[PDB]
């Protein structure tokens, strides 16, 4: 045939182009931190705690990453970081044996589809199983060293939910209160704030169903305890403010993109700037004021969409990612301003930035407290990757 | 010299480039006005505060500007067709692709037709109305891409708006021509009811020289440097497999450039893959384990300043692909495990000394059986102190207990327990010691 | 008993071909095709009328420089595909799909460059290699497993150059330049365990190698026969052929003429010889004789570009034959003959990257 001969061809001018940016980076970036698994992971989330011990150049940071292996043994992991934490220090930068450990190892059965930590217990963390139930565990329950024998305490695992999903989020100022959403075209919540008789079994409270596609995404208020929204294919973003009892009529619904809806995040700075994605290859945004308005449109990603984040530390930074191996940097400030042709034919202005290292489709990154500029990204190809921009970029 | 050398190596590296111009030109793999020492790009700053629940009123006011107008049914009638037979009219449906849809939904469906003449001409009339409802529905604004019309005998087409859901449709009589599968047409009206040089070494058995055109801007990229620095230093790093040198002839700039000799460009991804038997490698479909590796290349930056003079990283892991001691072939990630392919006793070995034994001819089977059975258990621990010989021969029996017996031969297995204990290991508190636990 | 030249081409890049092989699994009647490798190229052709011969296919390897060796044709059980696989100095094996016009599989795990390859005349799976690195492979070239690795402690000492199955496919000799001839088995028990066992690995399944057979030890052999190098052997029933730079080729036997083959113990010290062959000028080595596949014919090459042709018959190797069809064109060198499937026509390849007919007239 031919799409063979193509592929071959595409994956050889994709060598070809990871080559240059490699030989290139020296001049861009202020960290190039790569390290490579056995196993892909999914999943991306940054501990909130650090520490950073005296008489040195580093600090220490923790990771939370999953695994999708091949079929044997799945485990849920959380390693360690030693980033640079100097500005003169520089065998490599600081010690000469690891910067990368790993030190936390649990049983798992199935692949990880999803793993958040709770916001009020980083020991309390969640996840999404190819199965159709949601497993919670707290690591200082279970030794590093994995049970050789194999599936073990499912610390309280959930029920409500009849097909996988993706969807996980706590509710930030109340405990126990987290959502759900998977193919079951609804919205799962359990109150886990307060269940002495576990049983390994909590059915969800309430169950939502106002989407009549597969659910993508949900995420909790920012500020409000009884405020969030809904993502589905449906291209349909439903506003669903809670003790309202109704899991049909949402608050409100309206059509975002032409294409299924994906990513969903809102600014942490702000009240009413949410930050939209989909597989339009667009992104939009929108106030919780008025909302018959698509505020704006980034139209540069050459494929699907699926993680939106706002950075910490900055009002105004966003990050977009998908499945162009690529990874975008924006800036709400420059919009439309006046560049030269050159500036131009670079890019629009208000786009700021755009990540070139990976060599697959970017399934994950991540923003980090403890740390000004630098994210975390993670592919298919068993590729973790650690950097920081160059500073001059900004100011 | 069959200068075809010189053409054919550096024909290799221009293609290539070549392609990833326009590519690149298409393809960014990188904003380049971030990039350092093309500073005189980004002619903007990054000092602005910009709150947000401003942003909102600018939009709330400019939308109020923002909404100019729109329109608000159709007939038009068909002048006779001209040539030197009823006609066919459709209006067709575009909507977006969708995640599953591999290419755009296209929904034909016909208002109507109409019985045209066969090829009518002027002067002979004394006339098909097509009249349009509001087909198109503004709820179609999510769902539809665009509609276009359509009109067969035999084929023609026309779109009605643009992609500002601006119309594109005047009233008026216009004069149109169409295709089959100046000549056939028809017409109708409408209604709304410093020189820079090169030169180009060959390890100097030959060598070819010109002039940049245009200068300042890549000869292979197009790439607008506006200082010999920057343009050095893009030259020297991107279009990276060849080589320059800085010659600064008096009349602006001359680069003697020649090809790179190592280059060490090779596949860079799982190295198990480059030997997968065929139609297998770059497979991108299954996840798959290898060896953890972890590398640091930019670490603390110096940020120094432009020097014209000027111009004239490390492991932790296993980076290779390793093999078998044996046959030369690849080691599976698995594979490389405890498993180390070694150990005292070589098959080989055991094989060779029994036939070296039977050479011999001046031996009874009586005593050859014996030696073999020995010597291949000697080698089976490797014994060496002296200490060991008591135990040596009581694990002996031990094992070859069933098959003296079944060989029927222990009155030779003493006679060799006497030779040994004449060469000073044993005592004799264990000789019988054997052949009471042999029984 | 009369070939004619009744045709001879010539290629362009004039460096020297070595190898010749009609497909010998031709569905009766099918045309005849045959293929010829010469510096970095491989060619196909087919037999015509009227000595017409008919380019078909022709592919090259650029990325390195390699003067390819031998050639063998088989086919594929799964849909019946003609198989073609080739290998050179660079010591990697190629396969190839005429019908696809692609390679397949390719495999890389000698030292040296290969000199030969067969296969065995029931199994289709099973290749033979032959190298210089003294090591005689055999691989499955089904489930891309090795097999055996045929050398030792008792194996050959340097640059091991031919080798030959027996008729039925159990029994192999083999030659190099060390003037040593050793004979291997197949039949034995472990060997044919260590086959069927081949033919089944998943490597998805275990975290395990697929564990070889190393074999150290001929079941015989002696260098008494010639004293110079030996490039070519053929089993004849159950007697041998070889040749060497001694300008005559020798028929033998192990052991006495009453001594059975397959009750030879392995110390066996004597041979029995019954005949020799004659020729002229053959003073170089890596030249090499063939059969029909009947049985009743012999064709040699030569260096100054003549022929000398026996019958397989009754004829008593004492005053057997003497057949020198001859040709005034070419005689720099001739290394190889092949015959069809029938014994219809006979082509030779000269050191010059030209081709040779012969036509048979009975
Ligand atoms: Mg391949």
């Amino acid at each position: 045939k031919e799409a063979a001969f193509d592929d071959a061809v595409e994956e050889r001018v994709i060598n070809e182009e990871y080559k240059i940016w490699k030989k290139n980076t020296p001049f861009l970036y202020d960290l190039v931190m790569t390290h490579a698994l056995e196993w892909p992971s999914l999943t991306a989330q940054w501990l909130p705690d650090v520490t950073r011990p005296e008489g040195k150049d580093f600090s220490i940071h923790r990771l939370v990453l999953g695994t999708h292996t091949s079929d044997e043994q799945n485990h849920l992991v959380i390693a360690s970081v030693q980033l640079p934490n100097d500005d003169a220090q520089f065998g490599g930068f600081g010690s000469v044996s690891g910067k990368i450990e790993i030190e936390i190892k649990i049983n798992h059965e199935g692949e990880v589809n999803r793993a958040r930590y709770m916001p009020q217990n980083p020991c309390i963390i969640a996840t999404k199983t190819p199965s159709s139930d949601v497993l919670v565990f707290d690591y200082t329950k279970h030794p590093s060293k994995p049970d050789p024998s194999g599936e073990c305490n499912p610390d309280l695992r959930l029920r409500g939910h009849q097909k996988e999903g993706y969807g996980l989020s706590w509710n930030p100022n109340l405990s126990g209160h987290l959502l759900s959403a998977s193919d079951d075209h609804t919205i799962c919540l359990w109150d886990i704030s307060a269940v002495p008789k576990e049983g390994k079994v909590v059915d969800a409270k309430t169950i939502f169903t106002g989407h009549t596609a597969v659910v993508e995404d949900v995420s909790w208020h920012l500020l409000h305890e009884s405020l969030f929204g809904s993502v589905a294919d449906d291209q349909k973003l439903m506003i669903w403010d809670t003790r309202s009892n109704n899991t049909s009529k949402p608050s409100h619904s309206v059509d975002a993109h032409t294409a299924e809806v994906n990513c969903l995040s809102f600014n942490p700075y702000s009240e009413f700037i949410l930050a939209t994605g989909s597989a339009d290859k667009t992104v939009a945004l929108w106030d919780l004021r008025n909302l018959k308005l698509k505020l704006h449109s980034f139209e540069s990603h050459k494929d699907e969409i699926f993680q939106v984040q706002w950075s910490p530390h900055n009002e105004t930074i966003l990050a977009s990612s998908g499945t162009d191996r690529r990874l975008n940097v924006w800036d709400l400030s420059k919009i439309g301003e006046e560049q030269s042709p050159e500036d131009a034919e670079d890019g629009p202005p208000e786009l700021l930035f755009i990540h070139g290292g990976h060599t697959a489709k970017i399934s994950d990154f991540s923003w980090n407290p403890n740390e000004p500029w630098v994210i975390c990204s993670v592919s298919e190809d068993n590729i973790m990757q650690v950097w920081q921009m160059a500073e001059n970029i900004y100011n | 010299a069959d200068h075809e050398l010189f053409l054919q190596a550096f024909e290799k590296p221009t293609q290539i480039y070549r392609f990833l111009r326009t590519r690149n030109l298409i393809a960014p793999i990188f904003l380049h006005r971030t990039l350092t020492y093309m500073s005189h790009r980004n002619s903007r700053t990054n000092i602005k505060r910009k709150t947000f629940k401003v942003d909102d009123m600018l939009s709330k006011v400019e939308k109020m500007k923002g909404e100019q107008e729109s329109h608000s049914h159709l007939q038009l009638t068909f002048t006779g067709f001209f040539h030197k037979v009823t006609l066919e009219v459709l209006l067709v449906k575009v909507c977006h692709k969708k995640r599953k849809d591999v290419s755009c939904p296209i929904r034909q469906v016909p208002t109507g037709k109409k019985q045209v003449p066969l090829n009518p001409d002027l002067n002979q009339t004394k006339p098909s109305l097509a009249v349009s409802s509001n087909e198109f529905e503004p709820s179609n604004s999510h769902m539809v891409k665009s509609y276009s019309l359509l009109f067969r005998v035999f084929v023609a087409q026309m779109t009605v708006f643009d992609k500002n859901r601006r119309l594109q449709l005047l009233d008026g009589e216009y004069e149109v021509a169409m295709q089959e599968m100046q000549g056939p047409t028809l017409q109708f009206t409408l209604r709304w009811t410093l020189r820079i040089f090169y030169q180009f070494l060959y390890n100097n058995n030959t060598r070819q020289q010109t002039e940049a055109r245009d200068d300042l801007h890549c000869p292979w990229c197009t790439l607008n440097c506006r200082k010999l620095y920057s343009l050095l230093k893009h030259l020297k790093l991107c279009h990276s497999r060849f080589i320059f040198n800085y010659v600064y002839h008096p009349k602006g700039a001359r680069i003697d450039v020649s090809i790179n000799e190592c280059y060490d460009g090779s596949y860079a991804g799982n190295p198990q893959d480059i030997h997968r038997q065929p139609g297998f490698a770059f497979s991108r479909n299954g996840p798959v384990k290898r060896t953890p590796i972890t590398h640091i290349l930019v670490c603390r930056p110096k940020r120094t300043k432009a020097s014209m003079s000027e111009f004239l990283t490390y492991s932790s892991g296993h980076n290779r692909l390793y093999f078998h001691s044996d046959t030369c072939l690849p080691l599976r990630p698995q594979e490389m495990e405890v498993d180390s392919e070694d150990e005292k006793d070589p098959e080989w070995l055991r094989e060779k000394t029994i036939t070296q034994i039977e050479e011999f001819s001046d031996v009874n089977e009586g005593e050859k059986e014996v030696m073999k059975l020995w010597n291949l258990h000697v080698m089976k621990h490797g014994f060496i102190a002296d200490n060991q010989m008591n135990h040596a021969c009581m694990l002996f029996v031990e094992n070859y207990g069933q098959k003296i017996i079944k060989k029927n031969l222990c009155r030779n297995f003493m006679l060799h327990l006497v030779s040994m204990h004449d060469f000073n290991l044993i005592s004799i508190m264990s000789i019988d010691k054997a052949v009471t636990k042999l029984r | 008993y009369s070939f004619k030249c009744v045709n001879s081409l010539k290629e362009d890049h004039n460096q020297p071909l070595f190898g010749v092989q009609f497909n010998w699994h031709s569905k009766e009647g099918d045309p005849l095709v045959f293929a010829t490798v010469g510096s970095n190229r491989v060619t196909l052709y087919e037999c015509h009328s009227q000595g017409e011969i008919r380019l078909l296919q022709s592919y090259v390897d650029a990325d390195a420089d390699e003067n390819f060796y031998t050639c063998a044709w088989t086919y594929d059980s799964n849909t019946s595909h003609p198989l073609l696989a080739v290998a050179g100095s660079r010591g990697i094996i190629r396969i190839i799909n005429p019908i696809t016009m692609q390679c397949i599989k390719h495999y890389v795990g000698h030292g040296n460059a290969i000199n030969e390859l067969k296969f065995h005349p029931r199994d289709p799976n099973l290749l033979l290699s032959v190298s210089k690195d003294h090591a005689l492979r055999l691989w499955n070239i089904q489930t891309d497993t090795l097999v055996a690795i045929f050398g030792g402690v008792e194996g050959h000492r340097d640059e091991v150059l031919s080798a030959d199955y027996d008729l039925l496919g159990e029994k192999i000799m083999s030659c190099g330049m060390d003037h040593s001839l050793k004979l291997w088995r197949i039949n034995s028990k472990r060997m044919m365990n260590a086959i069927k066992e081949s033919y089944d690995y998943n490597p998805n399944k275990t975290n395990r190698p697929f564990i070889s057979q190393k074999i150290h030890f001929p079941d015989f052999s002696t260098r008494d026969i010639h004293r110079n190098y030996v490039d070519c052997v053929r089993w004849l029933g159950d007697l041998i052929l070889s040749k060497s730079c001694e300008n005559a080729i020798v028929c033998w036997k192990p052991g006495k003429m009453e001594d059975d083959i397959d009750k030879i113990k392995p110390s066996e010290s004597n041979v029995t010889i019954l005949g020799r062959f004659d020729y002229s000028q053959c003073d170089i080595w890596y030249m090499r004789f063939s059969m029909d596949f009947w049985q009743k014919m012999l064709a040699l090459g030569n260096q100054v570009g003549k022929l000398y042709v026996w019958d397989l018959e009754v004829e008593d190797p004492h005053k057997a034959k003497c057949t020198t069809l001859t040709h005034h064109k070419c005689g720099a060198a001739i290394r190889q003959t092949s015959f069809s499937r029938d014994s219809s026509i006979l082509i030779a390849v000269c050191d010059d990257a030209s081709i040779w007919r012969w036509d048979r007239l009975r």
